[PDB]
RNA sequence: GUGGUGGCGAUAGCGAGAAGGAUACACCUGUUCCCAUGCCGAACACAGAAGUUAAGCUUCUUAGCGCCGAUUGUAGUGAAGGGUUUCCCUUUGUGAGAGUAGGACGUCGCCACG
RNA sequence: GCGGUCGCCUCCUAAAAGGUAACGGAGGCGCCCAAAGGUUCCCUCAGAAUGGUUGGAAAUCAUUCGAAGAGUGUAAAGGCAGAAGGGAGCUUGACUGCGAGACCUACAAGUCGAGCAGGGACGAAAGUCGGGCUUAGUGAUCCGGUGGUUCCGCAUGGAAGGGCCAUCGCUCAACGGAUAAAAGCUACCCUGGGGAUAACAGGCUUAUCUCCCCCAAGAGUCCACAUCGACGGGGAGGUUUGGCACCUCGAUGUCGGCUCGUCGCAUCCUGGGGCUGUAGUCGGUCCCAAGGGUUGGGCUGUUCGCCCAUUAAAGCGGCACGCG
RNA sequence: UGAUGGAGGUAGAGCACUGUUUGGACUAGGGGCCCAUCUCGGGUUACCGAAUUCAGAUAAACUCCGAAUGCCAUUCAUUUAUAUCCGGGAGUCAGACUGCGAGUGAUAAGAUCCGUAGUCGAAAGGGAAACAGCCCAGACCACCAGCUAAGGUCCCAAAAUA
C-alpha cells in the first residue's frame, strides 16, 4: 500500500496523543481488530497481517483494511553527518492511536475469526484486542 | 470584609506573574503575613498564588 | 533548494477596540480586505486601515461573516 | 523592450518627468497632458 | 391592501403548493420621436394603454433543504501535582467541535395611494 | 574540503497578537502594462445536461441547471461576484508643492496617510483619481554624464570651476557595496591561538552490527516447531559501519609483532544432561558448565585470509582495538 | 489581579473546500469471446471501470467550525511602586541543563535548532549515597534557643521497630 499521489514529498513524523478520532466502531465488518496503543504502522506491517488473515481465512469471507499509511517518513544513509537538508523519503506509515480499528472482518465464523486476528495481531507492532460489531 | 495572607511557600523558581503577584499583595519574607480588603481582584490575586499562600478572614 | 523566505511584515492589529486614536493612526495591517474600513476609516493603498478622524476604535461584524472598524469622535 | 525615458515639457524644453515605455509597443515618442510646474498649467509633454 | 424606501447575522433564504390585481406594480402595444444593440426596440431609451394575472410581484400554506440552536457529556486546555515520562494520570478552573431538545417560512421604521 | 547558499517576495515550521532559528519543508523576483492606468456607464463566471452542417471529447449557437467550484499579467497567501473579474466611451491623477498623524525600526532605510494649495481627467451630480486586488520587480556613498537654475565666482567684470534641483551610468548578485585595478603551491616551511574544532582512545546514542527471542505460512513422504523456518514483530550486548563533539591540541604515541598476562561467557575441547527425522559408530539441536587446555609453519608490514602439516580442541570477545 | 470590549485560526474537532483514502450500489466508458464484419449491433466474464451516490477514514504547508491561554486596550476597580525622557560609565554578542511546545535526527544522543518557564552561569544551605543545571530554599552577623520546607524516622544516622 502506497498513495498514488503526494502533495509534499516530505511530511513531519508529527505527534500522537489521546485517542483516535474516528474509526473506534466496527463499520463494515462482523469483527474487528482495536489497537490498544499508539504506534506508527508501516505499510509491510499492514501488508504481512493482511496476508496471514486471508491465508488462514481460506478466502472466505470480506477483509476490511481501515487504516492506510498515507505518511510518508525519510532516512539517512549510514556514514551521512547531520545537516544538509532533509533525508529521501523511505517508507510509507499510518500513525495510529489506541481505539482504531485497524482491521474488520466477515462472511466467517467467530471462532476461525479470532485465531485469524491473532495472528495478524502477532504481525503487527501494537497491543491489540478484538472487537465485535454492535 | 477581610484577608489575612500569610506567605508559606517560597517564590524561588517560580513565574515571574507569581512573583508579581506575591510583590503586589505586599508580602516579602517566607511567613510574612498581611491584610487585604476581600475585593474580586484581591481575590484574583490570590487564587492566583493559591498554592503559595493560606488565607484566613 | 529551500532555504529562502521573505521578512515577516508585521501584520494584524495596532490598534485595541476601545482606544482613543488620533486621525491617521494605523488600525490595522493587512493583505486584501480581510477586515473593512467602517466609520471615519480609510484604506490605504496596500490594504491598511486607518483612522480618518480622532475617536475610540470599534471592530464590529459587517453582516454575517464580515468584519468592520470604525472609529466614533466622542 | 522597456526602457525608462523623460518627457520634457514643450513649452518651456523642461525635462519635468520621468517614465517608461516599451519601445516596441509605442515606437514612436511618448506625448503626455502633464502639468508644468515652472508654467504652472497643463502642457504638452513629449519624450526626448 | 398595495407601491416605494431603509435597519436588524437567512430565525429575513431556498424548494413546493395555493390565492390576487380595485388602485398600485407588472407583464403588455408600438419605434415618430431623444436614445441603442461589437447583429437584434431582446435589452437600454422613448411613446402608449387593446388584453392578462399566464409569469414576475404581493399575500398565504408547508420544516423538504438551507439557517439559528439550549442543556448534558466528552476532546482540548490555564494553574497546581504525580507516574513506570516519545506518553499517561490526579486536583482545580475553562470548555469546544460533533450530536441533539428545540427555534424559525422574519421582524423594526418612514413615505404615497387606499 | 567537495556540493549548496549569500539581496528581495509568499506559504508552512511559528506553539489562535507581533516576532521567532536550523545546510528545516515548499515556491517565486531582478519584471510587465500606453492599457493590463484614471473615470462614467454597463455586464457576470467555470462546468454539466439537452438539441443542433461541416464538427470530431472538445471550435461557434440555444434553453436549463448552475455562489463561484471561474477570473484576477506574473509565485504563494490573504482578498475580491455590491466586484478588485469582464466590455465600452472619454482620458493621462503612472499629476506639481507637500503632508497632521501613524506603522516598522539599532542606524540607514522601509510602509500607510486623511488633509491643504496649484492645475487637471472623468461624471449631470455626488464624487473618484498622487498607477496596476494586495504583498517581490532592487543597490548607500564616492566619481562621472545630461538638463534646468534670480546661487557662488579668490583685486574688479567675465571666465574656468563649483553649488542647488531633476535624472542617467551597478549580475558593486559575496546584493550595508574593502581597492579604479588581483590567481595559485608549500611535504622546505614558520609564528600566534583552540580541545571554541577534526584524526587515536574515552564518554553519550545504538540506526547499523553481533547475539537472543515472539507469531508460524511453509520445507521436512505424513508431520509448523528432530532440523530449517518466509512475510512480519520484540529485545539484549556495546566487539562492527556510524552519529554527536563532552575531557585531552602550554602533546592522552598511532597498525602489526614480541614479553606478560587477566577478565566475560554468547563454550572450540574436555565434564553433566534433554529432544532427535537418536538401531550401533557417528551426529544434529538445545540446557548446565569458565576448572584447565585451546599449534608449528609457507605468503604477505600486516590484522584478516588462503595454504601445508598436526590436535581432544586449534573458541569469541573486553581490558586506552590491554601492554612503546 | 479583577471587570468589560476586542484582534487572531493554534489545541481539539470536522469533511463544507483541497489533497490522501477504504468498502458497497449503479454506471458512462474500456477490455478479449462468438455471431455479423462495411466491424457492424449484440451478449458475455460477479473482466477493468471514470462520474454519481451510500457508508468510513485522513492532513504542518485542508477548514463548515473552534477553545483554554497569551495579547492589545479602558480617564474602570483593588493592591502595589515603579514606568518614561535627558545625560556620565560600562560589561555582554561561546551559554548549560531541567520541565513543557515544535523542527532537524531514527518520535537516537549529555545531539542540534527555535519558542516558553525555571535553575546554574553569578547561589552558599537541606534532600537526591557522591552528583553546576533536578526537589526545598536565597547566607549582613552572634547564640550549646524554638517552628517548619523538600526529604525522612531499624543500625551506620537526627527522628515511628507509629
Ligand atoms: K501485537
Ligand atoms: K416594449
Ligand atoms: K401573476
Ligand atoms: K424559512
Ligand atoms: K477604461
Ligand atoms: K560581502
Ligand atoms: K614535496
Ligand atoms: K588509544
Ligand atoms: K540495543
Ligand atoms: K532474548
Ligand atoms: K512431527
Ligand atoms: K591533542
Ligand atoms: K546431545
Ligand atoms: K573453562
Ligand atoms: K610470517
Ligand atoms: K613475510
Ligand atoms: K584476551
Ligand atoms: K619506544
Ligand atoms: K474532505
Ligand atoms: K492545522
Ligand atoms: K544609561
Ligand atoms: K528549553
Ligand atoms: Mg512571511
Ligand atoms: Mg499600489
Ligand atoms: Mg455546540
Ligand atoms: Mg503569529
Ligand atoms: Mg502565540
Ligand atoms: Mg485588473
Ligand atoms: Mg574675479
Ligand atoms: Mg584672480
Ligand atoms: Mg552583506
Ligand atoms: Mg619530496
Ligand atoms: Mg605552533
Ligand atoms: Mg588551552
Ligand atoms: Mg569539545
Ligand atoms: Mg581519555
Ligand atoms: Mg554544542
Ligand atoms: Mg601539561
Ligand atoms: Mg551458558
Ligand atoms: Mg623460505
Ligand atoms: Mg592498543
Ligand atoms: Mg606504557
Ligand atoms: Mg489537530
Ligand atoms: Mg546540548
Ligand atoms: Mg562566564
Ligand atoms: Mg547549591
Ligand atoms: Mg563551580
Ligand atoms: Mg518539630
Ligand atoms: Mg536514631
Ligand atoms: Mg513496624
Ligand atoms: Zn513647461
Amino acid at each position: 500500500l502506497v498513495p498514488k499521489r503526494v502533495k509534499h514529498r516530505r511530511e513531519f513524523r508529527g505527534k500522537m496523543r489521546g485517542e483516535a478520532k474516528g474509526g473506534k466502531e466496527v463499520a463494515f465488518g462482523e469483527w474487528g481488530l482495536q489497537a490498544t496503543e499508539s504506534h506508527w504502522i508501516t505499510n509491510r506491517q499492514i501488508e504481512a497481517a493482511r496476508i496471514a488473515m486471508t491465508r488462514y481465512m481460506k478466502r472466505g469471507g470480506k477483509v476490511w483494511i481501515k487504516i492506510f499509511p498515507h505518511k510518508s517518513y525519510t532516512s539517512k544513509a549510514i556514514g551521512v553527518r547531520m545537516g544538509k537538508g532533509k533525508g529521501a523519503p523511505e517508507g510509507w506509515v499510518s500513525p495510529v492511536k489506541r481505539g482504531k480499528i485497524m482491521f474488520e472482518i466477515a462472511g466467517v465464523p467467530e471462532e476461525v475469526a479470532r485465531e485469524a486476528l491473532r495472528l495478524a495481531s502477532h504481525k503487527l507492532p501494537v497491543k491489540t484486542k478484538i472487537v465485535k460489531r454492535e | 470584609a477581610e484577608l489575612k495572607i500569610t506567605l508559606k511557600r517560597s517564590v524561588i523558581g517560580r513565574p515571574q506573574n507569581q512573583r508579581a503577584t506575591v510583590k503586589a499583595l505586599g508580602l516579602g519574607k517566607v511567613n510574612s503575613t498581611v491584610t487585604k480588603p476581600a475585593n474580586e481582584a484581591i481575590k484574583g490575586m490570590v487564587n492566583t498564588i493559591s498554592h503559595l499562600v493560606d488565607v484566613e478572614e | 533548494s529551500n532555504g529562502r523566505d521573505s521578512e515577516s511584515k508585521r501584520l494584524g492589529a495596532k490598534s485595541a477596540d476601545g482606544q482613543t486614536v488620533t486621525g491617521g493612526s494605523i488600525l490595522y495591517r493587512q493583505r486584501g480586505t480581510k477586515i473593512y474600513p467602517g466609520v471615519n476609516v480609510g484604506i490605504g493603498g496596500d490594504d491598511t486601515l486607518f483612522a480618518k478622524v480622532d475617536g475610540v476604535v470599534r471592530f464590529e461584524r459587517k453582516g454575517r461573516d464580515k468584519k468592520q472598524v470604525s472609529v466614533y469622535p466622542v | 523592450m522597456r526602457v525608462n525615458i523623460t518627457l520634457e515639457c514643450t513649452s518651456c524644453k523642461e525635462r519635468n518627468y520621468l517614465t517608461n515605455k516599451n519601445k516596441r509597443n509605442n515606437p514612436d515618442r511618448l506625448e503626455k497632458q502633464k502639468y508644468c510646474p515652472r508654467e504652472r498649467k497643463v502642457t504638452l509633454h513629449r519624450e526626448t
